[PDB]
């Protein structure tokens, strides 16, 4: 169970329930054409992290 | 403060939980309440001395007092904290049912410059909404150079060589569309032969900020979610002038407008006292526009500057020009999966943050007194 | 232009009164100075320059 | 026995959340006594605020009329 | 409006009283479009309407107010036809065929 | 010399007030009024001089 | 006698109610709509919050001032 | 029997009755705002 805050319980409970939407597997952050493509990762317009 | 932590789980928050737009705003909400900066009042002054109950204006004051909402103070620190804000739910228009019929109907459009000009990132976020408004405008006005600007297109795409690739299709815009690759064609800024009025009227909706990193922010080692991270500030700062530059640009639009409905007046003969009562107005909103021009680019630029450092504003707002500018789409990709976007449209709202009212620079302008109006006491201005 | 009484006030002003006249002449420029950067917006450029 | 020349009464109005502005020399007559009525947050008082003013165009013209 | 055939009458082998039946439906469907083409007929023929009562008008030299009431009110007539014009060319359109 | 000033500042609200395409009878009304001033003047500039 | 300071016109009193401009319906029908509008202020001023008021109509009396 | 055109047109008003096609309404907008008041559109209103 997790630290919280007396007003981190404020935004648990305000987002707030579901979670398992979405497949974790090898998940990376990357941008997408405005078409739809998945873009690789560029080393000159993405942030480092 | 670990920066390539708190950047990457705030990238899952927002895929996971994209009700988190509703705190980041509650939060940023809290700070523009917490200033004292905009408190309303009870007296309204939307037109002159002797011009609501004069019975030549009678078409256009029921054409103001249409448009403009009471001064409720929960939506316009919602309507400043909105901008400066991540867009997790993309932002869609309050759907506003005009026909343009009258020549007392550009208050419809009066009310599209104010929105340019006071909030031009939520401009952005609802810019192609506003050309399904304006397009019966123009279609209805100017019937002989609509059907130029039609012919080149009503969306554009941008090619990878930085050229505008014009559609040609009459479409009526949609808020989806505001994530794939097309563009609204009237904020092009390209001129057509032919067409010069509309692009020349287009040239009143452009912002006049400027482009602040985040200097506060970068040494405070803060997530962010770029490389250079540069808001838009609506606002220069006007110490120790005379005439205000940013009064000045309402000089200049109104003087532009003017022009606009005088041509659409005396194309349909109309009274030499219905049309004196349309040009009295417009320069009422030159004059309530100097007293609030000293406290818009004094009080809330410091604002609106403050408000871009916090830790959770964390993404790019605007650029500066609407022609090219899109928000940066990431997406959480996995191959044993689908990838889920962030900036996506799916109208899960917060209960009346994705709804954006244009009416809310009616009572800006008007009904709303501010700490540096009244010089005559001094406020003792409130820092958080 | 109903706001031309507070110039024929400054010119009674300036009639009756011309030693007084001088003496609040600056602050005159001061109101004047919204006066003609509004009616004469073209030739305000070119006093102020 | 009701006429066909009232119509002209039924309407009735209905109240609402927002207040209106109190005419800023409301605040002049805000102090001292006015009149004997037109105390501080009575109803003679606030009916010279809300409803407000006397003009003098109308009653000179009828000074004007009983000469 | 358009000539249109009656594909459904004659394989249900209906009675119809000339060689080819073609009935006249008065407008065209209208889907898919921003400004709708029956809507934009009626445009011009108000703004054909308003310089015949518009020299009319000036032949009498009537007032300026009583000349710009009536062309306030043809262009009324075309706001009120906008709003109609996309259920009469979507829906009377079909029950007519 | 009271003529001479009004007969210009006569001048200034009616380039000012044709160009905002306002009414004749909310324009010949303050001219009405600016030659009001003038039988006004002329009547205690006797007494002032 | 009645009302030394309070405003004769009507016109004072149409700052305070809007009346929707669907029933603006004959050409005296704004001089006539001022007057509701001056005397409920004058005849129901001792419930006043301050509050402004909006008016509606029955379609008779929409019907009646049509002629 | 030429009353026939009274059998085919009342079949054909039943079809259009039963398509629910159009509902009239007891609200008139023959005129914009401030139109119908309006002194010099008087000859027209009448006419209308």
């Amino acid at each position: 169970d997790v630290d919280s805050t007396d007003y981190g319980k404020l935004t648990l409970r305000f987002l707030g329930t579901l979670t398992r939407s979405l497949k974790m597997q090898n998940a990376q952050i990357r941008r997408i054409r405005p078409d739809g493509t998945v873009l690789r990762y560029d080393d000159q317009i993405d942030i480092e992290a | 403060f670990d920066h390539d932590h708190i950047i990457r789980c705030l990238m899952l928050a927002a895929a996971n939980y994209p009700r988190l737009e509703g705190i980041i705003v509650q939060i940023n909400t809290g700070y523009v309440a917490s200033a004292n900066v905009i408190r309303p009042v009870s007296e309204k002054r939307y037109f002159p001395e002797n011009l609501e109950q004069n019975q030549s204006a009678a078409r256009l004051v029921s054409a103001v007092k249409a448009r403009a909402s009471e001064a409720d103070i929960s939506s316009i620190h919602l309507a400043i904290a909105r901008e400066v804000s991540p867009m997790f739910n993309v932002h869609e228009l309050k759907k506003i049912a005009e026909s343009f019929e009258d020549p007392s109907s550009i208050v419809v459009v009066l009310e599209f410059i104010l929105f340019a000009l006071f909030f031009p990132t939520e401009f952005n976020r609802i810019k192609g909404d506003i050309q399904n408004v304006l397009l019966l405008f123009f279609s209805r006005w100017y019937p002989v150079e609509y059907g130029i600007f039609i012919q080149r297109g009503a969306t554009y795409t941008i090619n990878a060589a930085g050229e505008f690739e014009f559609s040609g299709r009459n479409e009526k815009w949609d808020q989806s569309l505001y994530l794939s690759e097309h563009f609204p064609a009237l904020f092009s800024d390209v001129p057509l032969a032919g067409a010069n009025t509309i692009i020349a009227i287009m040239r009143l909706f452009t912002p006049q900020g400027f482009l602040r990193t985040d200097d506060l922010a970068i040494a405070a080692n803060f997530p962010r979610a770029s490389r250079n991270p540069q808001t838009y500030i609506p606002y220069t700062n006007q110490r120790g002038t005379v005439t205000n530059e940013f009064a000045s640009r309402f000089r200049t639009i109104v003087a532009t407008l003017a022009n606009v409905v005088n041509e659409r007046a005396v194309q349909d003969d109309m009274q030499k006292a219905t049309r004196s009562c349309t040009k009295q107005w417009l320069r009422h909103l030159e004059t309530q526009f100097d007293n609030i021009a000293v406290a818009h680019t004094d009080h809330l630029s410091v604002v609106y500057a403050t408000m871009s450092n916090f830790m959770l504003n964390f993404t790019n707002n605007f650029s500066g020009n609407h022609a090219t500018f899109k928000p940066d789409q990431y997406v959480i990709t996995s191959p044993e999966g689908s990838y889920k976007p962030i900036i996506e449209r799916q109208g899960e709202t917060v209960d009346g943050l994705t709804i954006i009212d244009t009416s809310i620079v009616w009572p800006i302008l008007c009904q709303c007194t501010y700490p540096l109006v009244r010089q005559s006491i001094m406020e003792e201005i409130v820092y958080p | 232009p109903s706001s031309i009484v507070v110039v024929l006030e400054f010119i009674l002003f300036a009639l009756f009164f011309p030693t007084e006249f001088n003496r609040i002449k600056g602050d005159i420029q001061n109101v004047l100075l919204l006066f003609f950067s509004r009616w004469y917006p073209v030739e305000y450029g070119i006093f102020i320059q | 026995s009701t006429i066909p020349a009232d119509a002209l009464h039924l309407h009735e109005f209905e109240v609402e959340d927002v207040t209106v502005d109190l005419l800023p020399h409301a605040k002049h007559t805000s102090y001292s006594s006015l009149a004997y009525n037109m105390s501080f947050g009575s109803d003679g008082w606030f009916a010279f605020a809300l409803l407000g003013g006397l003009d003098r165009s109308a009653n000179l013209l009828r000074l004007d009329v009983a000469s | 409006g358009f000539l249109r055939t009656d594909d459904l009458a004659i394989a249900a082998n209906f009675p119809r009283a000339s060689r080819n039946p073609q009935t006249y439906i008065p407008y065209t469907n209208q889907r898919g479009t921003v400004t709708n083409e029956f809507a934009s007929r009626f445009r011009t023929i108000v703004a054909t309407l308003a310089n015949v009562v518009n020299e009319r008008a000036v032949q009498d030299d009537m007032q300026k107010a009583t000349r710009s009431c009536t062309k306030q009110w043809l262009r009324h007539l075309e706001t009120q036809f906008d709003n109609i014009a996309v259920a009469h060319t979507d829906h009377l359109s079909v029950v007519y065929a | 010399r009271f003529r001479t000033i009004v007969a210009t500042l006569a001048n200034v609200v009616n380039e000012r007030a044709v160009q905002d395409d306002m009414q004749k009878a909310t324009r010949s009304c303050t001219k009405q009024w600016l030659r009001h001033l003038e039988t006004q003047f002329d009547n205690i500039a006797v007494a002032h001089t | 006698r009645q009302l030394f300071f309070l405003s004769d016109n009507p016109v004072s009193a149409e700052r305070l109610v809007r009346i929707p401009p669907k029933y603006y319906v004959s050409t005296q029908c704004r001089a006539l709509y001022n007057i509701f509008s001056y005397l409920h202020i004058l005849r129901s001023i001792a419930n006043n919050r301050g509050k402004r008021l909006k008016m509606v109509l029955h379609p008779g009396l929409i019907a009646y001032v049509r002629g | 029997y030429p009353r026939l055109e009274g059998i085919i047109v009342q079949i054909n008003t039943g079809y259009v009755a039963s398509a629910n096609v159009i509902r009239p309404v007891s609200e008139k907008r023959y005129f914009p705002e401030n139109l119908e008041q309006n002194q010099s559109a008087a000859r027209l209103v009448s006419a209308v």
